[PDB]
RNA sequence: UUGACUGGGGCGGUACACCUGUCAAACGGUAACGCAGGUGUCCUAAGGCGAGCUCAGGGAGGACAGAAACCUCCCGUGGAGCAGAAGGGCAAAAGCUCGCUUGAUCUUGAUUUUCAGUACGAAUACAGACCGUGAAAGCGGGGCCUCACGAUCCUUCUGACCUUUUGGGUUUUAAGCAGGAGGUGUCAGAAAAGUUACCACAGGGAUAACUGGCUUGUGGCGGCCAAGCGUUCAUAGCGACGUCGCUUUUUGAUCCUUCGAUGUCGGCUCUUCCUAUCAUUGUGAAGCAGAAUUCGCCAAGCGUUGGAUUGUUCACCCACU
RNA sequence: UUUAAAUGGGUAAGAAGCCCGGCUCGCUGGCGUGGAGCCGGGGUGGAAUGCGAGUGCCUAGUGGGCCACUUUUGGUAAGCAGAACUGGCGCUGCGGGAUGAACCGAACGCCGGGUUAAGGCGCCCGAUGCCGACGCUCAUCAGACCCCAGAAAAGGUGUU
RNA sequence: GACCUGGGUAUAGGGGCGAAAGACUAAUCGAACCAUCUAGUAGCUGGUUCCCUCCGAAGUUUCCCUCAGGAUAGCUGGCG
RNA sequence: GAGGGGCACCACCGGCCCGUCUCGCCCGCCGCGCCGGGGAGGUGGAGCACGAGCGCACGUGUUAGGACCCGAAAGAUGGU
RNA sequence: GUCUACGGCCAUACCACCCUGAACGCGCCCGAUCUCGUCUGAUCUCGGAAGCUAAGCAGGGUCGGGCCUGGUUAGUACUUGGAUGGGAGACCGCCUGGGAAUACCGGGUGCUGUAGGCU
């Protein structure tokens, strides 16, 4: 019926962008994974060894296994009812680290030297963060001159 | 016609079973005739052993 | 209309046995009594197991009873189960513990006696410790039935380990396709 | 298909690379007295007919044709099977083809 | 015994196992006998590794030599090639040429794909061997990736100085264990020709042939525009190229009702209804002299026959009006 | 197809975390290198809202569906054929749409008082029996309330 | 007249007899009638008997000579 | 506040037994061998890791039996 | 102020053309006896140091072309959610939120790591 073969609905996902196609970087290949780093799958087109599945192209998943030139990464996989952590073997190429936790680990650290910051010094910080607030009761200015009319303006073709 | 985890079985029924079977409803009643035919044997035999 | 539930709402334990014992119900009336008046939480525990199935209360061997109070601490507190203590043949000497049972075995409340030991009912646990201050209480092993190693994913699974139903252990019965891989697949 | 008519590959009887005479693999006379075909014949025989089914909704044209590799150093003589995909065509030991060839039509 | 799917069935086709682009609604998934095509192979190199090289096309020159022969220089981001269908990918290259080779070999697990998260097939990341190639880093366990294939039972061959051959030995044989092959294309796999109007049963309005219903392509009947025709003169009468509608007296299309039955053509007999008017009443317009016609209007009151051929509906002819 | 939304998909928002010192290794290797594991130690307030959760066994019925917005394929079209998302009908009464499977409100234990929703208030028929406001419209075929149950191009010195 | 007819007699069920219609064989014939195997089989139609309380579906996945049927996952309830 | 011992169960690491695979050396003698036993790593098993079964009763589910009830067109046996 | 060797990001770095280039270097350059490779010491490999900034190479220039970034296009086009909104329809307006793209115009045109050298 609708062709349930590897490599299917990848004309456009499995391409090199716009004008960013030949050898790939060579940074690419000194990054350094270890166990349980965070990193996001988007499969690239000139290396045909290690690309995932379509099923895990934009998604992220930890890393459990470090290989020559691959990663095993566990990543959760949407099956009809249910999901489920699926663990896929992925070459380097493929992945890069996901900055997604990295807001959390600045602000891990941000905080563990602010929070000692007032203890030695007796305040109330409070570095729970709040969404944003309802504006403050300020006070405008119109210095000097007119606040200036506007009128809808007529129809033409 | 099977269903979930159950065994697997071959009940051995696919014959006449209905017109050989046996009722075990005498087995009392032949277990007091056998021991009358051990009693009227015993003093027949009225000196000698039972069980031969 | 308020909101669009699937009406769990009814919680599906015990509030009473289904047992028709007289003298299991006597000691029901004794511990949901107690549970309800002395604000401990271990005769809130003692209740809710004299409510549970036979299978629920699994028995607990008299090696277990003794290995689980040869810990550090447990020298002079008192064995409770709500259950049977059988004996383990396995063992070689007993020593003069103090349990607390329904029903301990013959040959179990034989071998306890002698080694000076001392079996208690809940009835005379309760005039005892009557909050269970200075009680361990154990369990025996409810997953050490074999009904609970047919239970699992599926024999025919990946990675199952899960015993399935034969009618005679043995060759010819259950080995050929799906169990090995010449004949077929392993699973 | 062409392959060689000797080729220098693995033998598990010494765990090395040692070169092989490759032949073709032939079916070979089928046996009496094995044990199906023991049983086809007390079955067969009597009266009731063909009692098993033969196949006649043929549809594949090729085989899968394997090769018999022999290993050739003496005292050895370890025999084994390789298998190729499937092939209409089968040459075993002829014409290498070069690519400087006048070769029109 | 006489396949299945099926806008009823048959014939046709294969949507029956599979791959590419689209449908598909920017993760993934997604149907139709949807669209555009493809597959049951080919390859000892078109596998492997290293080196050197650059393609299609164009410009400008060179004896014959011209659109196309070979030679040279310049430009040349892929407009070439990569076995074949497409899509993706690729330039000191995955393409061309050359030198070596056989990793297209041995072995155990895990993971991915379809998926019930079973199997096959295909694949990925390893590991332990033995190897190839390269100065080396390395790369390589088939083809640049996405397809190219197949259970149980049976058979055959290979493997160990193996296991069992029933009281104990020896030998042949047979059975085993391990994995290749010989197939199931209806491709998770039966062993298979019709005919029935002499026919039978269980059903089915899930499903045709009749009406009725939705639809109006088609058939019909109408308008709007006006290049023209009408001696002249668009519109007395017509009217191309268009374009908007109505009707359910045509035929389809669909499959809602009916399969424990709605009696299926035509004619005869008989009543009523409609108007999109052939005639009769009252009228307006002509290219209306009169006569006769023609085109509109109110209008269904009242009429609309006798026959030959044909089962005819329909037709066609004679005659009356 | 260079560019490229809205809607959408994954992940993170802590003690299973952060840091320090030490020991193991047959892996890695200029290196007391790298990385894994292991032991001991140090300090918890780490988006908003809402909610009690976890897990196992046994298991019936079902495997003909249909509809409506929105997005879509085949088709001239269909109360047609086929999909996507959500709701509903089937399984569901009630108020309204006169009538009704699916529209609109609202879901239902048995009753009294109150108040509304959608819709209405000449009379059938509860309620305008208001001294309701401003205009438009004359039909010899008037018009009259989602789905929805009848109309178009074109035209009018008819009136505004 | 290859005529009509009585009683006697012969042929019997995959058999009989047929100037042939698959006609006729005891109101039964493209295979009689009686009894038994037999309560044969049906994925197909029909029916399926008291009350109240609580929870409450699915018409989709994958495989099948599969398409009016099953198996499997989902949905449910019951027990904890 | 904190600390301690931690049931059952869950997750993980380690070990153990049987089959196979690679790698290796040592040990024993009712008799010195095409003998016996052991090791270290990875794997296959419905295993061990201080036992939970049995018998009896009931309820539900499924299956074989006429199998919830009724229903064919048939096939066969022996007769009239 | 720049370079050489090796690099990272891979056009603000490319492309066409025109000027300038001290000192080191890079290079053109001069030779085949060896090493090696050619139809051809042209390339590739090997011996150098007689000349040269002509080229490459580096700076700078062009109302340059692209490339990068920004306005304008534009709250436009689309779109979430809503209505017993309009219309015979096709389609449309409003409500509640999100919000592009081209022409047209403006500004930029390599940044850096390691190691060594010149000034
Ligand atoms: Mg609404
Ligand atoms: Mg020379
Ligand atoms: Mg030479
Ligand atoms: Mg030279
Ligand atoms: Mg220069
Ligand atoms: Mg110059
Ligand atoms: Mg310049
Ligand atoms: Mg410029
Ligand atoms: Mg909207
Ligand atoms: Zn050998």
């Amino acid at each position: 019926t609708n062709t349930k073969g590897k490599r299917r609905g990848t004309r456009y996902m499995f391409s090199r962008p716009f004008r960013k196609h030949g050898v790939v970087p060579l940074a690419t290949y000194m990054r350094i994974y270890k166990k349980g780093d965070i990193v996001d799958i988007k499969g690239m087109g000139t290396v045909q060894k290690g690309m995932p599945h379509k099923c895990y192209h934009g998604k992220t998943g930890r890393v459990y296994n470090v290989t020559q030139h691959a990663v095993g990464i566990v990543v959760n996989k949407q099956v009809k009812g249910k999901i489920l952590a699926k663990r896929i073997n992925v070459r380097i190429e493929h992945i890069k680290h996901s900055k997604s936790r990295d807001s959390f680990l600045k602000r891990v650290k941000e905080n563990d030297q602010k929070k000692k910051e007032a203890k030695e010094k007796g305040t109330w910080v409070q570095l729970k963060r709040q969404p944003a607030p309802p504006r403050e009761a300020h006070f405008v200015r119109t210095n000097g001159k007119e606040p200036e009319l506007l009128e809808p303006i007529p129809y033409e073709f | 016609a099977p269903s979930r985890n159950g065994m697997v079985l071959k009940p051995h029924f696919h014959k006449d079973w209905q017109r050989r079977v046996a009722t075990w409803f005498n087995q009392p009643a032949r277990k007091i005739r056998r021991r009358k035919a051990r009693q009227a044997k015993a003093r027949r035999i009225a000196p000698r052993p039972a069980s031969g | 209309g308020v909101d669009i539930r699937h009406n769990k709402d009814r919680k599906v334990r015990r509030k009473e046995p289904k047992s028709q014992d007289i003298y299991l119900r006597l000691l029901v009336k004794l511990y949901r009594f107690l549970a309800r008046r002395t604000n401990s939480t271990f005769n809130q525990v003692v209740l809710k197991r004299l409510f549970m199935s036979r299978t629920n209360r699994p028995p607990l061997s008299l090696s277990r009873m003794i290995r689980k109070m040869k810990l550090p601490g447990r020298e002079n507190k008192t064995a409770v189960v709500v259950g049977t203590i059988t004996d383990d043949v396995r063992v070689q000497e007993v020593p003069k513990l103090k349990v607390c049972a329904l029903r301990v075995t013959s040959r179990a409340r034989s071998r306890i006696l002698r080694a000076g030991g001392k079996i208690l009912t809940f009835d005379q646990l309760a005039l005892d410790s009557p909050k269970g201050c200075g009680t361990v209480l154990l369990s025996g092993p409810r997953k050490g039935r074999e009904v609970y190693r047919h239970f699992g994913k599926a024999p025919g699974t990946p990675h199952s380990h899960t015993k399935p139903y034969v009618r005679s252990k043995g060759r010819k019965f259950e080995r050929a396709r799906g169990r090995r891989a010449s004949r077929g697949y392993k699973n | 298909v062409n392959v060689p008519k000797t080729r220098r590959t693995f033998c598990k009887k010494c765990g090395k690379h040692q070169p092989h005479k490759v032949t073709q693999y032939k079916k070979g006379k089928d046996s009496l007295y094995a044990q199906g075909k023991r049983r086809y014949d007390r079955k067969q025989s009597g009266y009731g007919g063909q009692t098993k089914p033969i196949f006649r909704k043929k549809a594949k044209t090729t085989k899968k044709i394997v090769l018999r590799l022999e290993c050739v150093e003496p005292n050895c003589r370890s025999k084994r099977m390789l298998a190729i995909k499937r092939c209409k065509h089968f040459e075993l030991g002829g014409d290498k083809k070069r690519k400087g060839q006048v070769i029109q039509f």
